[PDB]
């Protein structure tokens, strides 16, 4: 209400020729007054007779050129007593009624199309009072004012998305009213489409390329997330349109995805022609996941269902991707909430940036695949009878998780234990690995550590007995002539 | 002593009132002309609402000696200067009304009256007084609405606050030096 | 003091105030 | 605070309180109100100055009533708003945390990782 | 980690390189230049009799963090004015304003009614020579009246036999020509918590006559 | 570093209140914190003139070495246990936790010394009228430390200082917007004849931003701007405002 | 919420005071009649007179005492206390982020 | 039916034949401006009234003045003619004398100003309470203040409602 009774009081108009002769007519009218208030200040040199007359008098500057004090009079208090007494003096009292009558005429009609100008603003009591209807409780009561000017203009309210944590860029929401009782909702850009105009979902698509390792086929599958194509958010229903904010907190969590392709950027794997970025990896070939630098999941597909053991797998990947950098978006959090500078300005080193994508890439590919290759190394030791293990070890040693420690506050121990638990997924190097022999007993050990899915394998060794003997050392080529090596200080 | 102490008593106060209606317009007058922008709608109720209160006072300072000056009624006499350029003379001496006296004939149509004499208007009058007395009972109605009301110190001030838990500035006296915070 | 100079206006060219009758013979 | 609105309410209020009454009283003066009893203090004498009164009520009290009117409408709405601005509501299922909440994640986490990360043990 | 520091007295410009020589063949690496402040604050108090001590030595090591030792009747306070090496839980609670700058700005500064600088000496540019079980640094002392002397820093990881490590470096010494030099290890008595200030602190007793 | 800061107070009554409020404003739970501050004065023994080798005149003050004490060695019950720092300090008011602090001062419970925050504040900026007030703040970071008396109160004292009087302070603090920090606190004195605590009755507040330069204006007139802004947005709530400078003068007195 | 009462109560006092001027308007137009010598609806115009005093009283009392129940509201710890709005979008989304995508996670890995 | 009321035109070119020049100008006035009601023209027909010779009968040193006339001071026939209408109209006292309805003038160059009066005399003050008329090129001009300012001021005023009305302008 109050913000419609603003705008009737913000002069404001869209009218061509309507709105322009108007304001000409208040130029005209009003400069009429203006000029004729102009006769009332030479009524003012009309004095003369004194000083202060002559600086009254100054008003005209044809008075600065027409020297004169001009004019005398006498008495007709009579003729004051003739205009006080005249019959005609009582009939001019009833020139008094009339245009007053007149005056209480137009007054009534003003009045009248007064409350029918309050009538236009309960179409607005209405429109609060399904405002007041709909999406409540918890949510974004942001009040904005656009069009410019600072004051006045066009003001309204209503909340958006990103929050804690920082993506960085337009990222937000903005929420007004329809004639047909349904609430479109503005974003201040991400440009109106009640409950959004196009939608792109995030996605995901894995391919592998084997044939056996005949023709290089390669083949895709892809972890779809379609809710619907069709779609309700239903007209005068907020509840309808809490569905569609959460629609739009989805497409927030896109623009997370956009991040996570510049954080590609830092990696050697797929990105052609600056235009579009393939998410792919070289054993087997496969292929995992798209997003093209254009953008992520735009919407137009036939629509089957067949699935495949690809498409299986590949709806994992989407929900790590996505997870991982609500990780992100976390401990970004940590940083602002427990220190004062904030932390603005994203992932320098892009040591935070890489995290997403980039440590689910390494996971897969780089421990994994190295781990085997380690293990047809081990084979080159597979001579002896021998016996050799794998533990989390090496993961149990370091990155603990779940733990009743804490850090500094009780505050800040519960977002930190958050973080932990998941920091397994975000930490995933290669944990590492043993053989040892008894009978007079010698011991041996190596750890595979992924460095940004770049692989070293440091490996350690003692013999003992009566007397102590040692070495420890930290590739591949000299990781194949170590274990030579080890065959002959073993038993043989 | 050659020539005469005409008239003009009130005259200086007439122009001090015709001035200050004549600038709060011509300040109007002069923003109406950029069209381009308006100024503030609070703006302009600011300037053309104490704009047309300076023509009350501009309206009744003209009553106040309205016997004394229809009854002055000087007409001009002057030096030569005035003869030649002649029509400003015409024009700055000359009452008259503009098309204005027209719906001021509408108004006085609009009336219920015009040649029917004396005995019957004199009776109108008496009629129109009633109205007025009919307004009176608009008193009686304002006394139902009956809403006049009003916003000991100590008394008053039990109920409204116990606000203070200390003295901010001991406070950060002691920090400072160990001197140590006493009764406020 | 009450603004600074006197703005001037002046003009023959207005509406009209004059009428005129009395010509005739 | 609220105080300091409300005050502003208030005076709105008496502002609407007088001008119905100036519309009423005026139309008296308006209408003329020449009194034979020299007692009477109301004034119509001079032509363009007694019916100007007559054009100065109109927009003066007209729009002083239909303005006390039109701020005490954004009075109203302006109230609106602040209840609309809300207060802090607490969480549902606080005291009681829902979902797979513990270490217990990160057995899930685990699963995950083996299941979309290949060997097969 | 132990430590000891030898003082070339009587020297010139020149005697650092002809050292630097003498151990050209004995070396393994070298890394980045390092420096070293070594400031004499007078003490103001003569409330206090000549019973008791006055001075205290202030020691600036550029080894990667703007650390200041304060050494006075054989206690050692160990400050920094480095903003990234302040205890984080301190910063957190409001404790630190997190701008720390050097204990000798505040001295100098804030506390100089007590406490006047005396002699100012600074090292730059020194050089690390980096053996086995030993690294061996090397600087030119200046002061504000000129070349004040040379001196050797040797840092050990090996506790092993550092005996034999200094023995053998004063010999170079004897070789170049380089007589009546002064050297410390400290005075059999101190005790290691934090070794490095101790070593640091030496250098007083090498640079005290 | 200059401190710029804006002081005022509520009861215990408005805290909770005033606690949902502040996380909104700032978005960030309020974090719980404590600190002991020991202040030390030259030794009334030793006597100095107020002039430097470099003629300066120079005012003898007073030295303050401020740190954290884990809440183990603070608190009075398990039973309150808990997370939550408001519905806790009710549990703390009018009296103390175990406190006896001499004990820390000298080790206890042979040894060497933690860290210290070491300052030395000057009166805030002589001003007629300061929107704001403004502070200078001399600070090191003593590390750990060595030698033969390698206690802290040693060191005061081989540097020519005594031992003058000592608080505790426990608060939460919001972290805020360009540097802006807000401490809702309570503080107690600490002396050997029982502890009291000196913001009894409710919490002291303090808005404040440290700043690094001091000689860029533009930053100082950032800085008094956004403390402004704060004031002002809790005006008609809490008036935040400019301590009298003679109240916040650590000089000799 | 529940306070969607109390703010329907006052949108009502709003159409309260559209109706302070829609009464009083035909008081404009009724003392019309009435100054025209025409004594017909003199009964009929006290009426809806005492009728525009009347919604405007009303409506003053109505608005003026929601007014103080605000500043009751404002007294109590229901409505927000004295201030402004601000960003409640960090609290809830930045935790429920994991509840929606680890329980999509769960169900992804075992189901039916 | 229309008046041109508060004065208007003048009488023109009827007597630019009979011709003005001064003191004849009053005259011409009288014709013109259709204002002379009383006595200076009752004095013109008295003299005016004797046609030769019918029967009509009923009776019906220097430097001295009205204050007003010795601010005026008279120059030519009009002086003359000042004596006679002094003698048509003076209610005597002691020291004083005072006129009914006499029309009179005061003028220069191609132009003047003329008043019908009455005159209250005393020793130290003497005014005449009269109409004033100001005439130049055959035209008269009679004007008065208050009735003056009625004028352009309800002019603004209307015309500021215009301003007024304008402003239903949203």
């Amino acid at each position: 209400n109050e913000n419609g009774e603003t705008d009737d009081n913000i002069e404001t108009v869209m009218t061509q020729e309507q709105f322009v002769k108007r304001r000409r007519d208040m130029l005209e009218h009003i400069n009429l007054a203006m000029n004729e208030s102009s006769l009332a200040l030479e009524f003012v040199s009309l004095l003369l007779s004194s000083v202060k007359e002559s600086t009254g008098m100054s008003s005209m500057s044809p008075f600065l050129r027409k020297v004169v004090k001009p004019s005398s009079l006498n008495s007709d208090k009579i003729p004051y007593v003739a205009p006080t007494k005249k019959e005609y003096i009582e009939l001019d009292i009833l020139n008094k009624g009339w245009k007053l009558q007149s005056l209480n005429e137009s007054k009534d009609l003003l009045r009248a199309s007064f409350n029918k100008l309050s009538s236009i603003l309960q179409n607005e009591h209405d429109y609060w009072n399904k405002i007041m209807q709909s999406i409540s409780n918890k949510d974004v009561i942001f009040k904005i004012r656009d069009r410019t000017s600072g004051q006045k203009l066009l003001a309204i309210k209503y909340g958006y998305e990103d929050s804690g944590s920082t993506y960085k860029h337009d990222r937000g929401i903005a929420n007004i009213r329809n004639n047909i009782e349904s609430q479109n909702l503005d974003l201040i850009p991400h440009g109106t489409d009640f409950v959004h105009s196009v939608k792109k979902f995030l996605r995901v698509r894995i391919f592998t390329k084997i044939e056996s390792e005949d023709d290089y086929i390669l083949s895709g599958e892809s972890v779809m997330d379609r809710d619907s194509e069709s779609e309700e958010a239903e007209t005068k229903d907020i509840r309808k349109q809490i569905q569609l904010l959460k629609k739009i907190i989805f497409e927030k969590e896109l623009m997370y995805q956009i991040k996570k392709e510049c954080a590609l950027l830092i990696s050697y794997g797929v990105s052609i022609e600056n235009e579009n970025k393939v998410i792919i990896e070289l054993p087997n070939e496969k292929f995992e996941i798209e997003l093209l630098s254009l953008d992520d999941d735009s919407i137009v597909n036939h629509e089957q269902d067949l699935p495949k053991i690809n498409d299986k797998r590949a709806n994992l990947m989407l929900v790590m991707l996505r997870l991982l950098l609500v990780v992100i978006f976390k401990k970004t959090l940590r940083s602002r909430i427990s220190s004062p500078h904030g932390l603005i300005n994203l992932n320098v080193d892009d040591d935070i940036l890489i995290i997403r994508p980039i440590l689910g890439k390494v996971r897969f590919a780089n421990y994994k695949l190295l781990l085997k290759k380690i293990i047809k190394d081990y084979v080159l030791d597979i001579v002896p009878g021998s016996s050799i293990t794998e533990t989390e070890v090496e993961r149990e040693q370091p990155q603990e998780n779940k733990n009743i420690d804490d850090e500094n506050i009780t505050k800040l121990n519960k977002e930190i234990r958050a973080f932990d638990k998941l920091l397994n997924i975000p930490r995933r190097e290669l944990k590492i690995n043993l053989p040892l022999t008894e009978h007079k007993s010698p011991n041996l050990s190596l750890m595979l550590e992924s460095p940004n899915y770049c692989n070293a394998l440091i490996h350690i060794k003692f013999s003992a007995g009566t007397e102590a003997n040692a070495v420890s050392f930290d590739v591949e080529d000299f990781l194949h002539f170590i274990v030579a090596e080890y065959i002959q200080q073993k038993k043989v | 002593f050659d020539f005469n102490g005409v008239p003009g008593q009130a005259l200086d106060a007439v122009r001090m009132r015709l001035a200050q209606l004549t600038h709060s317009l011509r300040r109007i007058r002069d923003e109406m002309s950029k069209a381009e922008l308006p100024q503030w709608y609070t703006l302009q109720s600011q300037l053309n609402v104490t704009l047309s209160q300076l023509v009350s006072v501009t309206s009744t300072l003209q009553h106040f000696q309205e016997t004394l000056d229809s009854t002055v009624v000087y007409p001009l006499p002057k030096f030569p200067t005035t003869s030649h350029e002649s029509l400003v003379t015409t024009l700055l001496r000359k009452k008259n009304i503009p098309e204005v006296d027209e719906w001021m004939k509408y108004v006085r149509e609009t009336s219920g009256v015009t040649t029917a004499l004396l005995k019957d208007e004199e009776i109108e009058k008496l009629l129109q007084q009633d109205r007025e007395i009919t307004n009176w009972a608009r008193t009686t109605f304002r006394n139902e609405y009956g809403k006049h009301d009003f916003k000991h110190a100590s008394l008053l001030v039990r109920d409204s606050k116990p606000s203070k838990p200390f003295n901010v500035d001991d406070v950060l006296k002691f920090t400072f030096t160990g001197e140590k915070p006493i009764i406020t | 003091p009450s603004y600074s100079p006197t703005s001037p206006s002046y003009s023959p060219t207005s509406p009209s105030y004059s009428p005129t009758s009395p010509s005739y013979s | 605070m609220s105080n300091q609105a409300l005050y502003e309410k208030l005076e709105q209020t008496r502002t609407i309180l007088s001008v119905k009454l100036a519309e009423l009283i005026n139309m008296t003066t308006i209408a003329d109100r020449n009194d034979d009893d020299e007692g009477s203090f109301a004034q119509e004498n001079s032509e363009l100055a007694v019916a100007t009164t007559s054009v100065m009520m109109v927009n003066n009290q007209t729009m002083q009533l239909i303005k006390n009117v039109q701020d005490l409408l954004i009075l109203t709405r302006s109230i609106k708003e602040k209840w609309l601005l809300n207060q802090i509501p607490v969480t549902e299922h606080s005291k009681v945390t829902r979902f797979d909440e513990k270490q217990i994640e990160e057995l899930l986490d685990n699963c995950i990782e083996t299941f979309v990360a290949e060997k097969t043990t | 980690g132990k430590s000891a520091v030898i003082f070339v007295e009587r020297a010139t410009p020149a005697t650092l390189t002809e050292l630097k020589d003498a151990l050209s063949n004995s070396i393994l690496s070298v890394r980045d230049p390092w420096s070293i402040d070594f400031r004499t604050y007078r003490c103001s108090i003569k409330n206090l009799p000549a019973d008791v001590s006055k001075l205290m030595y202030s020691i600036t090591f550029h080894h990667h963090g703007r650390q200041t030792v304060l050494i006075k009747d054989n206690s050692a306070m160990v400050t920094t004015a480095a903003a990234a090496d302040i205890p984080p839980a301190l910063v957190f609670n409001g404790s630190s304003t997190g701008v720390p700058e050097s204990i000798d700005t505040i001295l100098s500064s804030k506390l100089s009614n007590i406490w006047m600088q005396r002699q100012l000496i600074k090292g730059d540019a020194g050089e690390t020579l980096i053996l086995d079980g030993l690294t061996v640094r090397l600087v030119n002392l200046f002061s504000s009246t000129g070349f004040k002397g040379l001196l050797i820093e040797l840092q050990a990881d090996e506790a092993g036999e550092f005996e034999t490590k200094i023995a053998g470096i004063e010999g170079h010494l004897a070789e170049i020509r380089a007589k009546e030099y002064k050297t410390s290890s400290d005075s059999l008595g101190p005790d290691t918590s934090n070794e490095i200030c101790d070593l640091a602190y030496q250098y007083v007793r090498a640079l005290e006559l | 570093v200059q401190q710029l800061s804006l002081f005022g107070s509520i009861g215990d009554d408005g805290y909770d209140l005033l606690i949902s409020t502040l996380t909104t404003i700032s978005g960030n739970p309020p974090l719980l914190y404590n600190s002991l501050c020991t202040v030390w004065k030259p030794n009334p023994s030793y006597d100095v003139e107020n002039v430097n080798s470099r003629n300066q005149l120079v005012e003898p003050n007073r030295i303050k070495l401020s740190k954290e004490v884990p809440f183990s060695y603070l608190i009075d019950e398990t039973m309150m246990d808990k997370p939550l720092n408001f519905r806790i300090l009710k549990s703390f008011t009018n009296d103390k936790i175990p406190l006896n602090y001499a004990m820390t001062r000298n080790i206890l419970h042979n040894e060497s010394c933690s860290p210290w925050s070491l300052q030395i504040s000057d009166i805030p900026a002589a001003g007629n009228n300061r929107s704001v007030s403004m502070q200078t703040i001399a600070e090191t970071i003593i590390l750990s430390s060595a030698g033969k008396n390698s206690s802290v109160s040693s060191l005061m004292n081989g540097l020519g200082y005594v031992f003058e009087f000592q608080y505790l302070t426990i608060g939460v603090k919001f972290f805020m917007k360009h540097g802006l920090i807000l401490e809702l606190q309570k503080i107690w004195q600490i002396e050997e004849a029982g502890n009291s605590q000196i913001t009894s009755g409710g919490f002291l507040l303090k808005a404040y931003i440290n700043v690094s330069r001091g000689t860029d204006i533009d930053r100082i007139n950032y800085t008094e701007t956004a403390l402004m802004n704060l004031k002002k947005e809790l005006q008609g709530y809490i008036e935040l405002s400019v301590p009298d400078r003679q109240s916040m003068d650590s000089r000799v007195a | 919420p529940y306070i969607q009462e109390r703010l329907k109560s006052l949108n009502d006092i709003e159409t309260q005071l559209c109706s302070m001027l829609q009464e009083a308007s035909q008081v404009t137009f009724i003392f019309g009649e009435l100054k025209r010598g025409n004594e017909s609806v003199k009964p009929q115009f006290e009426n809806h007179v005492k009728q525009f005093y009347e919604r405007l009283d009303k409506s003053t009392t109505q608005l003026r005492k929601e007014i103080q129940l605000l500043d009751e509201n404002v007294g109590t710890r229901l409505l927000p206390i004295n201030v402004n709005k601000k960003a409640l979008g960090q609290d809830t989304e930045k935790m429920e982020e994991q509840l929606d995508l680890l329980s999509a996670i769960l169900d992804p890995s075992k189901s039916k | 039916m229309n008046v041109t009321p508060l004065d208007e035109l003048q009488w023109k070119s009827p007597e630019w034949i009979q011709v003005f020049g001064l003191r004849t100008e009053n005259v011409l006035d009288y014709f013109a401006e259709s204002p002379f009601f009383d006595k200076t023209s009752n004095n013109q027909v008295i003299k005016m009234q004797r046609q030769f010779s019918q029967l009509n009968d009923p009776n019906a040193f220097a430097y001295v003045d009205p204050a007003r006339r010795q601010i005026l001071f008279k120059y030519p026939m009009y002086m003359q003619l000042e004596e006679e209408l002094m003698k048509l109209d003076g209610t005597e006292y002691v020291l004083s004398s005072v006129r009914e309805p006499d029309f009179w003038v005061i003028r220069k160059q191609r132009r003047t100003n003329n008043s019908g009066v009455g005159s209250a005399k005393g020793p130290e003050i003497i005014p005449l309470q009269d109409y004033y008329i100001i005439g130049a090129n055959i035209y008269q001009s009679p004007t008065i203040f208050k009735i003056v300012q009625s004028r352009l001021m309800s002019t603004s005023y209307h015309l500021n409602s215009t301003l007024e009305s304008l402003y239903d302008l949203i």
